[PDB]
């Protein structure tokens, strides 16, 4: 189960 | 920044004669993941290979499991080419019943 | 509640530097990232940097890195930033804007207008111009504001005081103008009021 | 015992060829169950385990959104580090992101983890607390910056103890037929000789599940833990004698260690 | 660098009625770390929409945001006084964090004639302005364009507009003829063109020096 988008970018 | 990959050549289940298997060739440890590899048969270029999904390990080098279904006939040799970046020329590894 | 107060406004000659207060309360001043915004009169919003509380580390929009400096001081819990070697590309709108816990900005302080002119002060010259129409044209003046009655406040049906426009001299000039029918016939900066009457 | 589940992330860019070449694959301990290839024709998550499938479309439709969310990203931040360090847009670039999460005999959560690399370096980590970020240079104190403002390590904390240890448990249970259950190594031996007087003893292992397996000769020249493709997997050690140094084959699936 | 595109630069509708915004990015960014703000001519902008959908604290609920990827919505569900404003969308996903170029919602009314008046140059130095002047109209565009001795004289006009009236949503707008005493007293004709969109003739008013 993938982490939902709370990754910006780096 | 560039790893040479490592070869392994060997069967799936221990190898007969007219018996049907499965030719591995298990390519670990380079980098970048852009990478060639072809099963040789007597230096026939056997075309019904598949391979894994990519993936790297802890150190972040790749690996890749390349297949394909084989009889072990006696005679009949059998190797992997593997073509990188870190590699001037083409590697090939014969398999080897005992590897 | 959270609040952004900054720092009051500021009249600079290019060249020069100035440092704009930004004092946050009601909330964990560690907790959150404060950035800064720039908006240009008439323009858009643009992101200049934003400063950790906790340790001063920064990081700067390209175009602003070496404009701009960003400081914080925990003890009183207010954030710095320093604009160096002033222009009047430069003359704007600052605000201070704190980053959501997650992202995005959350509150907004109350903006600090920056103004980069070569300009000491100056004074106007009010130049007095089946309904009609009046006018009591403002000319040169400097800077900003001026508050424009009309009649002593007992006129105000048709008092288009119109937006400043900056000419070509470096000054503002606005024109107000109430309407009266064919049948009805303060310069804070230089603290000149003019009660200048209108008559053809 | 001790459970995990894995992803591992990477995308290549590639000079004006296209969007970079993304793969992703998740893993349930040593057992891949999911894939994703930017240049596949079906442009979703797929399958890689015959459990997981029991799970519905409206699962697979999620799985497929935020993979591509994944491949969004890395598709940026290829281009930032490219900005970063001031590299040419001619060349190829790679950028490597694993995390994942482990839970212990009790299934509760045990330890998390999450690195990311570029062109095969390290660039930027998760320490063991979930807390704070290990930056490796410059550039990636800029993103541990970047990412410290958002308070990205919290959003990820929480989903590395709680999201991702339900929905580990979840697999443990629909795949607990093969995930739950051992395959003991089929160990045999061969003999050949080397040199004049010596020769060579070696100690095979194949067919066994989970990978994690020792092989010594204590009271020796061994090679990495192969896959056999059959989800199994292989290994071997000898050591060149003329035994008081034995083989002994240790793993999960044996009640008592061979020899 | 990610730009934040929005369209139109204004929209024009009419009290109570739902708005709809738009914003493209030029490139993939998170809908989590995707913002809508609302600004007042003279305040400071607040936060409406957090997380590309999220409401802040206190923004009603008539106020909604939706999109991924490179496409987002704000959406009004009745417009109300307080929300004609200036609106912008920004992304903090990507340094430098960007802004978009905004829009601004204005009501909607019927078309209004330009009541036009001349105003004749003070009676106090070597220079004066005619000053030409539309008295309440819809919409904006009012092309005033300048005659002098029958002829467009262009990048001589300083104009300035009222904001939109709180109870007539009427605008005023200022056109001054910049020139000196001695250009004036050179020529005869100089009158502002009125064209403006209300109306089916453009009008002309002034006097021989």
């Amino acid at each position: 189960f993938l982490p939902s988008d709370f990754f910006p970018s780096v | 920044i560039q790893r040479t990959p490592k070869i392994q050549v060997y069967s799936r289940h221990p190898a007969e004669n007219g018996k049907s298997n499965f030719l591995n060739c298990y390519v670990s440890g380079f980098h970048p993941s852009d990478i060639e590899v072809d099963l040789l048969k007597n230096g026939e270029r056997i075309e019904k290979v598949e391979h894994s999904d990519l993936s790297f390990s802890k150190d972040w080098s790749f690996y890749l499991l390349y297949y394909t279904e084989f009889t072990p006939t006696e005679k009949d040799e059998y190797a992997c080419r593997v073509n990188h970046v870190t590699l001037s020329q083409p590697k090939i590894v014969k398999w080897d019943r005992d590897m | 509640e959270v609040q952004l107060q900054q720092s009051g406004p500021e009249l600079v000659k290019p060249g020069a530097s100035v440092k704009i207060s930004c004092k946050a309360s009601g909330y964990t001043f560690t907790d959150h990232f404060m950035n800064w915004v720039r908006q240009s009169h008439g323009k858009s919003l643009e992101w200049i940097g934003d400063i950790n509380p906790n340790n001063g580390g920064t990081s700067y929009n390209q175009k602003f890195k070496g404009k701009a400096t960003l400081t914080v001081d925990k003890s009183s819990s207010t954030a710095f930033m320093e604009v160096r070697s002033l222009t009047s590309d430069d003359s704007a709108v600052y605000y201070c804007a704190r980053r959501g816990y997650y992202g995005s900005f959350d509150y907004w302080g109350q903006g600090t207008t920056l103004t980069v002119s070569s300009a000491s002060t100056k004074g106007p010259s009010v130049f007095p111009l089946g309904t009609a129409a009046l006018g009591c044209l403002v000319k040169d003046y400097f800077p900003e504001p001026v508050t424009v009655s009309w009649n002593s406040g007992a006129l105000t049906s048709g008092v288009h005081t119109f937006p400043a426009v900056l000419q070509s001299s470096g000054l503002y000039s606005l024109s107000s103008v109430v309407t009266v029918p064919s049948s009805s016939l303060n310069h804070k900066p230089s603290n000149t009021k003019v009660d200048k009457r209108v008559e053809p | 015992g001790s459970h995990s589940m894995r992803y591992f992330f990477t995308s290549v860019s590639r000079p004006g060829r296209g969007e970079p070449r993304f793969i992703a694959v998740g893993y349930v301990d040593d057992t891949q169950f999911v894939r994703f290839d930017s240049d596949a024709a079906s442009q979703r998550m797929e399958p890689r385990a015959p459990w997981i499938e029991q799970e519905g479309p409206e699962y697979w439709d999620g799985e497929t959104r935020k993979v591509k969310a994944h491949s969004q990203t890395h598709r940026v931040d290829l281009g930032t580090l490219r900005g970063y360090y001031n590299q040419s847009e001619a060349g190829s670039h790679t950028v490597q992101r694993m995390y994942g999460c482990d839970v212990g005999s009790d299934w509760r959560f045990l330890r998390g983890y999450h690195q990311y690399a570029y062109d095969g370096k390290d660039y930027i980590a998760l320490k063991e607390d979930l807390r704070s970020w290990t930056a490796a240079d410059m550039a990636a104190q800029t993103t541990k910056h970047k990412w410290e403002a958002a308070h990205v390590a919290e959003q990820l904390r929480a989903y590395l103890e709680g999201t991702c240890v339900e929905w580990l448990r979840r697999y443990l249970e629909n795949g607990k037929e093969t995930l739950q259950r051992t395959d003991a190594p089929k160990t045999h031996m061969t003999h050949h000789a080397v040199s004049d007087h010596e020769a060579t003893l070696r100690c095979w292992a194949l067919s066994f599940y989970p990978a994690e397996i020792t092989l010594t000769w204590q009271r020796t020249e061994l090679v990495e833990t192969r896959p056999a493709g059959d989800g199994t997997f292989q290994k071997w050690a000898a050591v060149v004698v003329p035994q008081r140094y034995t083989c002994h084959v240790q793993h999960e699936g044996l009640p008592k260690p061979l020899t | 660098e990610i730009v934040m595109t929005q369209s139109p630069a204004t929209l024009s509708l009419s009290p109570g009625e739902r708005a709809t915004l738009s914003c493209r990015a030029s490139q993939g960014v998170s809908s989590s770390y995707f913002s809508w703000y609302q600004q007042t001519p003279g305040q400071a902008p607040r936060l409406l929409i957090s997380g590309a959908s999220t409401r802040a604290t206190g923004i009603p609920a008539r106020f909604s945001g939706s999109g991924s990827g490179t496409d987002f919505t704000l959406t009004i569900s009745s417009l109300q006084p307080e929300d004609f404003a200036v609106y912008y969308c920004q992304q903090d996903y990507n340094l430098p964090y960007t802004f978009g170029q905004g829009t601004k919602l204005e009501i909607k009314r019927t078309v209004a004639a330009p009541s036009v008046f001349i105003f004749p140059p003070s009676d106090e130095s070597g220079t004066a302005s005619v000053v030409c002047l539309l008295n309440n109209f819809y919409p904006r565009e009012a092309k005033v364009q300048w005659k002098v001795d029958n002829a467009l004289q262009s990048g001589n006009s300083q104009e300035s507009v009222t904001e939109q009236d709180s109870k007539d949503s009427t605008y005023s707008l200022s056109s001054t003829l910049t020139l000196s005493k001695a250009d004036y007293e050179k020529h005869k004709v100089y009158a502002c063109e009125v064209t403006h969109q209300g109306l089916s003739s453009p009008v002309t008013k002034s006097f021989n020096r």
